[PDB]
């Protein structure tokens, strides 16, 4: 219908109406988010073996 | 040996196939002997709301038997009385219904009939939610164990304790037998197979067995019925009624002629024989005395069904029957008949027992063709000493002209019964089998050159059969009281003992389980739980850690393993899974319900795109 | 007037196309180039759940990392203890049918659904302790795909009627609806913030949704087939999706565009499942060849493979606390790896 028409131009003016950052940019924060927090990620910074409930740890709460 | 319910859980399988059947209803059931007695049960022991109804039906009932006037206009009163003012103070009965009712009685006049508006208004009130109640009930619960049983018979000679041979014949003998099931007293009929094929009788036996099963309901008491019908490798069966007395043609020998009075009680006795046959569309076609059997007390049926036939389809045209008691119309060339024929044997037949002979048959001739040309041809020469009314009688009876005969002008029966001969009888008195009886009984290698082929044996692949309402008879007076005892005392303790076993309730309560109930697998007895997507199944002690999804199943055959008929589901790994069922409504209801699952299941799947499975392979 | 506004849809699509062109300066794949490769993770399994009697089509980690809960073929919802393989409840679902479950930030509630068209929720510990049923949620007019919590009292869910929605759990009424996609919708994912929301159809396209406001802010097309699976970027300014074509993407909010694809020719199977590490350095993606893949979402490479179930990868998902990942499969077993 000329609702289901209108309805799209509608959003796509929407859509056209954000405002948008240089991909340059765009990586550059999300390679900023992952050096910061590379120190935390235990899958690329392992714990020790008994802090690890999976491999060596026998005390839990 | 004993007869053994199946457990309460066969509910689920066995609703379900009476369901699709459209055999859970009130009048279904209530119609039934085992309904019957169910339903009573359930309303007079557990049911406060309808046990003046039922009581009062059972009231009723009582009346509608009883003998004679006097005895009417004093119950009908009496019944009046007492439980009529807890009904009206209660549920009340229409004002249209009394008003019938009432106003028969304050005129003294009292027929059967008198209370049937009550027996409509009590139904009325029994079928509706007191009904619903009762399937919810443990007394449905039981109907469904016992109709299990019922739809499971295979008979087999095992099943059978047989004695004393009563009876030779053409293709086998009669024998006296007691069902080891219940203890109930038959006669067997075993028909030898090879005998048949020697003798051709292949529709002349298969025939009977149509015949018997067409007059074995209504519970007749001037019929030799049939209850089973079942077949060995080498050998036919029928499950009879049993009569210990002799024929009449044995009888008549010994005895000589009988007098009028006497004649008149058989006649009596074998004329309502011959109407229930006649109602359901069957026409005899060898009535002599030879073919009337008396049982101890010397009460009367009429007994070999092998020449009988149906007339209902179309009307039969053959010279069938013994050639002293054979109709005008049956021995012509291409003249059709019914029931007519019939009245013309009577009067053959009646004759015999009065002078010794058929009326056709004169000085002991043995010519079948002279004995034809008398029926066709002579008037029949009546005595003196004989009656009036029993002439009048006899020559209506051995009319040659059809449209000029008793029984044949559009009542049937009734011309017979209301002619002047029978005048002294009240016939619901015969049909109560209360007037004395007049006589009361005193206490091979030829087929070996023929063999039985499996082309042969596919003749009388639909022979065996089961008469409901007379297993249902049979069960009801002997061990069906006593069973439900028993069952009630094991279904009891099995639920005490898992009440000490802190009872884990129904694994399928709760769910969207389909049905469910024991099989076994490959044997390997389990517990399964068809669900709309899968089949569980457990062992006696845990909940199921195993199971068949439905997407897999191909396709839900039948096949047979040493010779019982089995489920074969075909997995799309290639492999089969093979399932065996403990009575054949559970078979016939598992296959249907397996192949309305994966067909549902597997649409269902396509639409999903998360359920489906998609492409792998370059 | 049909062909009018059938133009300006065009139109408007093509000023929206060079209008991201304008900001592809570089690539992620360039930016990255100068850091130094995770290199070859090889996680190990550590746990086997086993209970399940038939395919695991959903998992879901609870926020204390420990317990999980799985929806199965089975008819059940399961609850474990990952740390000793217990299970907490064994819950039997009213229909056979379930696609998805969800697990309360709270851990309170769980829930779940499928081809009943409802989004079952369930009190995992009432005033007695028999776990129930605490609320339907009829609505859709179309299979649950997948079901999220904001809170007790709030969760979102898509479906396979083309829309998703959010409910308020007390009332069981819809406060919002996202009307937009011409598709089966298939997965969902909450902005850590959850303000936000993303989802991802059978059209081919993600959308970002606004909560609150109830409508789509942007779609991101680029896949050539139904995307299956969606995840946030822990910043959430960025998302990953999966799909039939056999390929992952990252696509960044702000830059409104596809940034990455990760897609090894030798892999033609296609994604059910996308999962973040808690710094967002690793994608994990489960494949219906049985395996889960390990990328590094920054430069692209593949750095390992989890590989041990007999059947597809149906779902996975990485611990708030990065510690493990768990991957559920049509083989009826989940596994916990690291
Ligand atoms: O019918 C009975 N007895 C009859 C009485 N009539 C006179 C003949 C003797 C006997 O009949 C038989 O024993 C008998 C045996 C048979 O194998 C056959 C047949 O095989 C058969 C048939 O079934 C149908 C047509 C013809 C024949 C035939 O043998 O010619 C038969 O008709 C009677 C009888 C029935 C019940 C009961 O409890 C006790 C006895
Ligand atoms: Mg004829």
């Amino acid at each position: 219908s000329i609702a289901q028409a209108r309805k799209l131009v509608e959003q796509l003016k929407m859509e056209a109406n954000i405002d948008r950052i240089k991909v340059s940019k765009a990586a550059a924060d999300l390679m900023a988010y992952c050096e910061a927090h590379a120190k935390e990620d235990p899958l690329l910074t392992p714990v020790p073996a008994s802090e690890n409930p999976f491999r060596e740890k026998k005390f839990f709460c | 040996k004993k007869i053994l319910l199946p457990e309460p859980s066969i509910r689920s399988v066995m609703q379900k196939y009476l369901e699709d059947r459209g055999e859970v209803t009130f009048e279904k059931i209530f119609s039934q002997k085992l309904g019957y007695l169910l339903f009573r049960d359930f309303c007079l022991n557990h049911l406060e709301e309808a046990r003046p109804l039922v009581e009062f039906y059972e009231e009723i009932k009582k009346y509608e038997k009883l003998e004679t006037e006097e005895e009417r206009v004093a119950r009908s009163r009496e019944i009046f009385d007492s439980y009529i003012m807890k009904e009206l103070l209660a549920h009340p009965f229409s004002k249209s219904a009394t008003e019938h009712v009432q106003g028969h009685l304050g005129k003294k006049q009292v027929p059967p009939d008198l209370f049937q508006p009550y027996i409509e208004e009590i139904c009325q009130n029994l079928r509706g939610d007191v009904f619903q109640k009762f399937i919810e009930s443990d007394k449905f619960t039981r109907f469904c164990q016992w109709k299990n049983v019922e739809l499971n018979i295979h008979l087999t000679m095992n099943d059978f304790s047989v004695h004393r041979i009563i009876g030779r014949g053409g293709f086998g003998e009669v024998y006296g037998c007691r069902k080891a099931d219940t203890g109930k007293m038959y006669a067997m009929k075993c028909l030898d197979k090879k005998r048949i094929k020697m003798k051709q009788g292949e529709t002349l036996a298969l025939n009977e067995r149509i015949m018997l099963s067409l007059v074995s309901t209504g519970d007749c008491p001037f019929i030799v019925c049939m209850s089973y019908a079942f077949h060995t490798p080498d050998k036919l069966s029928f499950i009879l009624d049993l009569m210990n007395g002799g024929d009449l043609h044995y009888h008549l020998s010994q005895h000589g002629v009988f007098s009028e009075a006497d004649m008149r009680f058989y006649a009596a006795e074998i004329i309502l024989g011959l109407e229930h046959m006649h109602n359901r569309f069957v026409v005899y076609r060898d009535l002599k005395p030879a073919n009337i059997l008396l049982d101890e007390h010397g009460h009367v049926r009429i007994s070999d069904l092998g020449l009988a036939c149906d007339f209902s389809k179309k009307k039969p045209h053959a010279s069938v029957g013994t050639h002293g008691y054979m109709a005008p119309e049956v021995l012509q060339k291409g003249v059709a008949y019914d029931s007519s024929a019939d009245w013309f044997s009577l009067g053959c037949m009646l004759f015999k027992l009065l002078r010794g002979h058929s009326p056709f048959r004169q000085h002991k001739t043995k010519d079948k063709h002279e004995i034809d040309r008398m029926t066709l041809t002579m008037a029949v020469e009546l005595p003196d000493s004989f009656s009036p009314e029993l002439r009048s009688l006899l020559e209506g009876l051995l009319q040659r002209d059809v449209n000029r005969r008793l029984g044949c002008l559009g009542r049937g029966a009734q011309e017979v019964k209301e002619s002047p001969f029978f005048r002294s009888l009240d016939w619901q008195m015969v049909f109560l089998q209360k007037y004395p009886p007049p006589l009361i009984p005193p206490r091979e290698e030829d087929t070996k050159g023929i063999k039985l082929l499996d082309s042969d044996q596919e003749l009388y692949r639909n022979f065996p059969l089961t008469i409901s309402e007379r297993w249902q008879q049979e069960v009801a007076e002997t061990v069906f009281d006593t069973i439900n005892a028993e069952t009630d005392r094991l279904e009891a303790r099995k639920k005490a003992k898992n009440k000490q076993l802190g009872h884990e309730e129904d694994y399928a309560l709760g769910k969207d389980c389909i049905m469910h109930g024991y099989m076994s697998k490959m044997w390997q007895r389990r517990y399964f739980y068809l669900f709309p997507n899968r089949l569980e199944w457990r062992g006696e002690g845990e909940a199921p850690q195993s199971l068949l999804t439905m997407e897999e199943i191909q396709s839900v055959e039948e096949t047979q393993i040493k010779e019982r008929k089995c489920l074969l589901l075909k997995i799309r790994g290639g492999k089969q899974f093979i399932l065996q069922c403990d009575s054949d409504p559970e078979l016939v209801q598992w296959k249907k319900e397996l192949r309305d699952a994966y067909r549902e299941a597997q649409q269902l799947v396509q639409r999903v795109p998360k359920m489906k499975n998609k492409p792998r392979s370059p | 007037e049909l062909d009018q506004l059938r133009q300006e849809a065009e139109q408007l699509k093509n000023q929206i196309r060079d209008a991201r062109k304008a900001c592809a300066d570089a690539t992620l794949s360039q930016i990255t180039n100068n850091i130094d490769p995770v290199g070859r993770i090889q996680m190990r399994t550590r746990r086997t759940l086993r209970g399940h009697l038939a395919k695991i089509y959903a998992m879901h980690w609870g926020t204390d990392s420990r317990l999980l809960v799985s929806a199965s073929q089975d008819g059940k919802l399961i609850i474990w203890d990952s740390y000793t393989t217990n299970k907490v409840h064994a819950i039997p679902l009213r229909s056979s049918w379930v696609m998805t479950c969800a697990y309360a930030p709270s851990g309170n509630y769980v829930a779940c659904g499928g081809l009943d068209n409802i989004c079952s929720i369930y009190n995992l510990k009432t005033r007695e302790g028999n776990v129930r049923v605490s609320r339907e949620l009829a609505g859709h007019t179309g299979y649950l795909s997948c079901c999220r919590f904001l809170d007790d009292n709030q969760i979102v869910t898509s479906s396979g009627d083309t829309t998703c929605a959010l409910w308020d759990i007390e009332t069981g009424q819809q406060t919002t609806t996202f009307t937009g996609h011409t598709g089966d919708v298939m997965s969902l994912s909450l902005a850590p913030d959850t303000r936000l929301f993303v989802s991802g159809a059978c059209d081919a396209s993600a959308k970002l949704w606004d909560v609150r406001e109830g409508m789509c802010r942007q779609t991101f097309t680029g896949h050539e087939s139904d995307i299956n699976a969606i995840c946030f970027f822990p910043n959430g300014n960025a998302f990953a999706t999966g799909s039939d074509d056999a390929t992952c993407r990252l696509f960044d909010l702000r830059a409104d565009q596809e940034l990455m694809t990760y897609s090894h020719d030798n892999i033609i199977c296609g994604i059910t499942s996308v999962s973040f590490s808690k710094s967002g350095r690793l994608l994990l993606a489960g494949y219906d060849d049985f395996n889960c893949n390990v990328w590094d979402a920054l430069k692209a490479d593949r750095a390992g493979v989890l590989a041990g179930h007999d059947n597809r990868v149906s779902c996975l998902g990485v611990t708030d606390d990065g510690m493990a990942v768990a991957t559920g499969s049509w083989d009826s077993f989940l596994k916990i790896w690291n």
